[PDB]
RNA sequence: AGGUAUGUCUAACUUCUCUUAUUUACAAACAAAAUCAA
């Protein structure tokens, strides 16, 4: 629906970007801001079409295409479980958390390596609040790397409530 | 750009007819030097005012007043101790005492005193709608429904006098029903019943005031509660004779009640009831008492709500004590009157709310108290009486009725070129076609050979003294010659072989008949013998162009060069012939002159070329020229008796017919009035009629056209024949008055006799023991193949039943082989129906029955047997009652109270072929229509209209507009694609219209897009979407484009093409209380503007006679003197919602009946044309305009 | 003279309280005085 353009000279007015993407799609909005501190426009303009289909169309058919005071117009288109883990073995690299929880379930980001109080502790975050249950009921005080460490979940007060497996069930969905 | 703006003219053509309020009083003595008597009455309705006598045991108009521009909710007359004048009530709370005067030649309202009160508006707070006078005359009350009640003591002298109002205000307790109490001059003292407004339980209490002239203030005496059942109280007179102590009679709804004011004697008397007692049975009530006293024996007169109409006198109980006895019986009732009056003769007046007013005089008076069968007692106040009604009618004997329709529920527009209107009547079940056309008999039509022109009819000068007189018929080979007598018409020289172009009577027992090739002088010879004393021919030969006479001069225009002036010598009988030549400089087309007088001035020549000239008769001259479109078929010259004006009626080919005053001095030609009617070589004729004697012309051509004038008015009127060849004034012994000999376009001799005309005051005539019908029609309906065929439908007040009875042509049809002209259907009743024609050889009838289903029926003509034959198909089952449904392509178009659903044909039951959801706003469609198949208005209840347009594939229909605001939508039509037309429960006429932006859109896409696809919408429309998602759901909306308010109901709206072949098309509907008005679309501007100038004066006119009328008091007649009443005109037009482009002509028309000192005193503010011109324009909009 | 054969040469990323005071304008076709047998 709206698309983004950006690369604007200043002196590109608003009738100006009207007369220019009328001539792409019909244009229903177009908010191209007006610096109040400077009194002048900062270079990039919002242009909402009637849809997405002309959207996108102006998309393809805009991007590096007409050159306004010699700069080129450039247009482009306009949660998750988390478990804390403390007392970390110093041999335990990023990429070996990412081995211990892929078998229990899929990461959507990488582990969170930091330091408290000498204290080695990481947020890992998982898909799903179950495959995160299955890494906690096995991994929780459990000793890897001859180091015991605590899987449990990661304040936001601390997630995993009755409110948090309803929506994250659905997050899933 | 061209402003749309369409400018509307209202017009009523018809005034509301439900008469709401009435007083007994002696207004104006006409016709007599010295003459004083009670017997008259004034009868109001809102606006519409009229004014009754009777003297002669029989009603009659006296005068219909002009229009006072409110809404009079309460009149009664004064009588004080003089000319008896009428207090009368109405918005704008002002208490104006009116005395109908005699002014000029007319009778005219005037008023004396108006007195401010509350506001202008119909409020509860306003004192109106409960009024009433002491019957002494010396106060006036005034009272609210709720708040407060006001009382004025009114005193006369050399000026009239109002004393100041005494209020008394009681805050919760709401008022019903005042009625006054007569005094011997005691002190006045009316009753009341107050409801409270705020309680925890329904509380009716009666209440009693006696105004103090003493302490000047109304005192509360006694409340006495009654059940909540309470109804009304009536004033019983005096009980002097009997044991100050008033005593009212409360009516109950199943029982009477009377009551003292001092609580003593509360006398309950059961009111006797129905034997049949039909289906729903009400605990009854009684609507309307009166009381009368005679001979020291006065009865009251008591009508339930089934009508039944009953009595009351009082006995002392002469063995107990002497004591107040209630005694009830029977009477020959009525239909439900709203009120009753008695006049000092024995005639007692029936205004009855239902229908028609009728007057009475009452011979039998009804059973004597002494029966203790019939009657009841107050003896045992618990007791029942069941009684058989009587329709044998002993009691009361009809004298005079008064048709008129209080409740037009539907019509249809019958005869569109003569405006005729098809409705029903609601109790007597009748037909009523009212009609704008001349009401024409017809009596012993005979047959006469085909291929006539021309007809004549000339006193017969063989018979003097005598009823003969001859008939002259023309053919085009042929001449035939007719003789009349009283019931003798018979057949008989003069010339047979040649075509007669005119013929006439000469002075004393001659005739002169001119043909084409050679004259006649015929003159009379014993009996059936005439002699030509001379005969005339040109001298080499000539075909005569015209000829025209005059009583005992004449003129023959032969085919150029010359035209003949004859005479007749006088003492004798002879012709004469000038030695001159009128060359005239081109061929005569017709020849004009006054054939009323022996002598007629100045000749009306007429050219080929289209221009008329004028020809003095020193002698003759040309001192006029016309040059005016086509050649003219045919002139008339004629001068009015009243007024002496001289006349020159010109018609033209192609149907255009013209008018023009003439100057007897100069000749010159001025105050041109033209017009257009039909298509088709205009003829004409004269004659002369009454209604004082009265002079017409009658215009033979597609329709017929009578052209009269009336005083300072002249109106050309289509007549209720169809066609007519000829037309002359004819005379016989069988009594002829109005009565004419005219031959139809057929070729076929017929007599006639024109009864009514269309004045200001009525335009149109109503072609429709005691007759009260138990079937209350229902709905109108016609087929859309047959161009007029009407067919009604009625229901039964009872258990459920209807009746269908269908008329084509003059009367009705048969039903099969029956007698009976209609149909019954038993256990059916119609909410809604509808006819419908599936195929084009097909007619179907579509039912709604309250049991919410759906009957189909088939419609059948037995054309030469020809009867109406309905046959019941099938049976379909209903969520919604349906309040309306239409014919879309093919298909009915049927509204749901939510959804709209076309249903197609199916077999053994009908199917749905499509279903529209309605947005949410809509509750319920009370009525809708259709633009071509393509678009639909669709009306609500709460809310206003909302168009939609069916998409073909698409299967449903599209709301494209909303309306701007909430107006709750009685009847709606369209004018136009863009445009509707749509009236209120409330009585405001409106017409919106589209905006330009959602036209254009609609005529540059395709309705499948609207509702899903690609439609680019301008950006304010969608920030409206988003913003304001509940007004602008429909994404456009309805600018307004006309409001109007008239204070009916409108029930029909019809769109007419054409008004009696008049160009501009007009817009005419019916409303409820009954009325039919008018909507012109003015053409050009000036029109409008020079309309609203003078509606701009007319407006204020009461406040320029105060004005001036002030300032001659400030050098040495109250504000309301010419609206009579205190409410402005686009204050009362206005009301609801502002008038918008709509100029209203109903008050342009007042202007006309104003005394030329006056008109001439408002038309100084402008600096356009005079007064005479003014009025030409007002009376053009009748004329020209429909 | 013609034809065939051979060789050689050359060309082709968005949707400024309180307080108590002072300063200054402004609004209301706001009201303008006297006489008193009011």
């Amino acid at each position: 629906n709206t698309v983004y353009v950006g690369n604007i000279d200043p002196r590109i007015t608003k009738e100006q970007l009207y007369e220019l993407f009328i001539q792409i799609n019909p244009v229903l909005r177009i908010k191209y801001p007006k610096d109040k501190v400077l009194q002048a426009y900062q270079g990039y303009a919002f242009i909402e079409f009637y849809n997405q289909g002309d959207a996108q169309y102006a998309i393809k058919i805009m991007n590096n295409t007409v050159r306004l005071y010699d700069r080129l117009i450039k247009v482009r288109q306009v949660p998750i479980a988390k478990l804390f883990i403390k007392n970390l073995a110093d041999s335990i690299d990023s990429d070996q958390l990412v081995k211990i929880f892929n078998k229990f379930g899929k990461l959507i980001r990488e582990p969170e390596i930091f330091y408290l109080s000498k204290l080695k502790c990481a947020y890992v975050y998982f898909e799903d609040f179950e495959k995160a249950d299955l890494a906690i009921k096995s991994l929780n005080n459990q000793l890897v790397a001859n180091n015991r460490i605590t899987v449990d979940y990661a304040f936001k007060n601390g997630k995993g409530n009755a409110k948090y497996g309803d929506d994250v069930d659905r997050l899933l969905n | 750009a061209k402003d749309d703006e369409l400018y509307l003219y209202h017009l009523t053509l018809k005034k509301q007819t439900n008469f709401v309020h009435s007083c007994i009083g002696h207004f104006v003595d006409l016709e007599a030097g010295s003459k004083r008597e009670q017997s008259q009455l004034c009868v109001a309705t809102e606006t519409h005012l009229e004014l009754y006598d009777t003297a002669d045991g029989e009603l009659k108009l006296i005068a219909k007043f002009q229009n006072l521009f409110a809404t009079i909710t309460s009149m009664k007359s004064l009588d004080l101790p003089w000319p008896t004048f009428l207090a009368l009530t109405s918005d704008s709370g002002n208490l104006s005492i009116v005395q109908i005067i005699m002014h000029a030649g007319a009778l005219r309202l005037k008023t004396l005193v108006n007195q401010p009160l509350t506001r202008t508006t119909l409020r509860r707070v306003s004192p109106i709608s409960y009024m009433e006078i002491d019957p002494n005359g010396r106060c006036i009350i005034l009272s609210s429904v709720e708040q407060n009640k006001l009382c004025f003591l009114v005193d006369y002298a050399q000026k009239l006098r109002i004393s100041s109002p005494l209020e008394i205000i009681r805050p919760h307790m709401v008022t019903l029903d005042m009625a006054v109490v007569d005094v011997n001059f005691n002190n006045p003292c009316f009753v009341t019943l107050e409801i409270d407004n705020a309680a925890t339980q329904l509380s009716v209490h009666l209440i009693f005031y006696v105004l103090e002239l003493g302490l000047n203030h109304i005192v509360k005496k006694a409340d006495y509660l009654v059940n909540p059942s309470a109804n009304f109280v009536l004033s019983l007179p005096d009980l002097s004779r009997y044991n100050f102590n008033p005593f009212v009679v409360i009516g109950f709804e199943n029982h009477i009640l009377v009551k003292d004011m001092n609580g003593f004697f509360s006398l309950k008397v059961e009111i006797p009831k129905r034997s049949i007692t039909n289906s729903r049975h009400k605990n009854v009530t009684i609507i309307s008492g009166i009381v009368q006293k005679l001979k020291n024996d006065f009865f009251v007169l008591l009508q339930s709500n089934h009508g039944d109409l009953f009595k009351l006198t009082v006995s002392p109980d002469t063995n107990d004590r002497n004591r107040p006895l209630v005694q009830l019986s029977y009477f020959d009732t009525i239909q439900n009157s709203h009120q009753l009056h008695i006049f000092k003769n024995g005639y007692l007046f029936a205004l009855s709310e239902m229908n028609n007013n009728f007057l009475f005089q009452f011979e039998k008076l009804g059973v004597e108290k002494n029966d203790f069968s019939n009657v009841l007692t107050s003896k045992d106040p618990n007791k029942s009486l069941v009684f058989e009604p009587s329709i044998k009618l002993q009691n009361l004997s009809i004298l005079s009725q008064q048709l008129n329709l209080n409740p037009s529920i539907k019509s249809q527009i019958v005869s569109d070129s003569p405006l005729s209107i098809a409705t029903k009547h609601f109790t007597n079940n009748k037909i009523i076609t009212l009609t704008n056309a001349v009401n024409y008999s017809n009596l012993i039509s005979t047959s006469l050979p085909p291929n006539a022109t021309k007809l004549w009819l000339i006193p017969d000068p063989a018979t003097t003294g005598d009823n003969n007189t001859l008939l002259f018929i023309t053919f085009p080979k042929k001449t035939m010659i007719l003789q009349i007598d009283n019931e003798s018409m018979e057949e008989l020289f003069k010339l047979s072989q040649d075509t007669t172009i005119h013929t006439c009577l000469m002075g004393s027992h001659s005739i002169i008949q001119v043909c084409t090739a050679e004259l006649r002088h015929i003159v009379p010879t014993g009996k059936s013998r005439y002699s030509n004393k001379l005969t005339w021919v040109p001298p080499a030969g000539i075909r005569i162009v015209c000829a025209t006479s005059s009583k005992t001069q004449l003129i023959i225009s032969l085919s150029n060069y010359e035209l003949v002036y004859f005479k007749i010598d006088v003492s004798s009988d002879s012709l004469i012939e000038l030695t001159t030549h009128p060359e005239l400089d081109t061929m005569p087309s017709k020849v004009a002159i006054v054939q009323d007088t022996q002598h007629a001035d100045l000749l009306a020549i007429a050219d080929n070329e289209g221009m008329i000239k004028i020809m003095s008769l020193d002698f003759l001259t040309v001192i006029s020229l016309q040059l005016v479109s086509e050649k003219i078929s045919d002139m008339i010259m004629v001068r009015d008796s009243s007024i002496g004006q001289l006349n020159l009626h010109v018609g033209l080919e192609n149907g255009v017919y013209m008018k023009f005053h003439i100057g007897d001095v100069d000749g010159s030609f001025t105050d041109i009035k033209r017009r257009f009617l039909g298509l088709k070589p205009v003829s004409l004729s004269y004659l002369r009629e009454i209604s004082k004697w009265m002079s017409c012309v009658v215009c033979h051509s597609s329709s017929t056209w009578v052209s009269y004038t009336w005083k300072n008015v002249w109106t050309i009127r289509q007549l209720k024949d169809q066609n007519m060849l000829s037309c002359s004034k004819f005379v016989n012994a069988d009594v002829a008055i109005n009565g004419v000999c005219s031959i139809s376009s057929s070729g076929r001799l017929n007599i006639g006799r024109v009864s009514n005309f269309p004045t200001l005051d009525n335009w149109f005539h109503v072609h429709e023991m005691l007759q009260i019908s138990t079937f209350r029609p229902r709905t109108i309906l016609s087929f859309p193949n047959n161009p007029k065929s009407i067919l009604f439908i009625d229901n039964h007040s009872g258990k459920k039943q209807c009746r269908i009875s269908l008329q084509i042509d003059g009367e009705c049809l048969k039903f099969g082989s029956s007698d009976h002209l209609y149909k019954i259907l038993d256990d059916i009743d119609c909410v809604s129906a509808a006819i419908i024609d599936f195929t084009r050889q097909a007619d179907h009838l579509i039912i709604c029955a309250g049991d919410k289903r759906l009957l189909t029926y088939k419609i059948l003509v037995n054309k030469d047997k020809l009867s109406f034959d309905i046959e019941l198909l099938h049976q379909t089952e209903i969520i919604s009652p349906i309040h309306a449904m239409l014919k879309f392509k093919n298909f009915l178009l049927t509204a749901m109270g939510s959804t709209i659903v076309l249903y197609g044909l199916g077999k053994k039951q009908l199917l749905r072929r499509s279903v529209t959801q309605t947005p949410v706003s809509i509750t319920k469609i009370v009525s809708m229509h259709q633009w071509n198949y393509e678009r639909l208005a669709v009306g609500d209840i709460h809310e206003s209209v909302t168009l939609f347009i069916w998409d073909p594939a698409g299967n449903v229909f599209i709301p494209y507009v909303d309306d701007s605001v909430k107006r709750h939508v009685t009847v709606l039509k369209f004018l136009d694609e863009a445009t509707v037309i749509g009236a209120d429960r409330y009585g405001n006429a409106w017409t919106l219209r589209s905006p330009p932006e959602c036209e254009k859109i609609m005529s540059n896409h395709d309705p499948s897009e609207l509702s899903n696809g690609a439609i680019k919408y301008p950006l304010d429309v969608i920030t409206l979407q988003q913003k304001l998602p509940n007004t602008y759901d429909c994404k456009f909306k309805f600018q307004l484009l006309n409001h109007f308010f008239v204070n009916d109901i409108i029930t029909d709206f019809h769109i007419l093409d054409s008004l009696s072949n008049s160009d501009r098309p007009g817009c005419i509907y019916m409303g409820l209380q009954g009325t039919v008005g008018c909507f012109i679309p003015l053409l050009s501007k000036g029109n409008v503007f020079m309309m609203g100038n003078i509606e701009n004066i007319m407006a204020e006119a009461d406040d320029t006679f105060y004005l001036d009328y002030e300032s001659r008091k400030k050098n040495n007649i109250c504000e309301g003197s010419c609206s009579i009443l205190g409410r402005d005109h686009q204050e009362y037009r206005s009301y609801y919602a502002p008038v918008r482009k709509v100029i209203d002509g109903d008050l342009c028309e007042n202007f006309l009946r104003l005394s030329l000192n006056e008109q001439e005193f408002l038309a100084k503010n402008l600096k356009s044309v005079q007064v005479e011109d003014i009025i030409q324009t007002i009376n053009e909009v009748r004329t020209n305009y429909m």
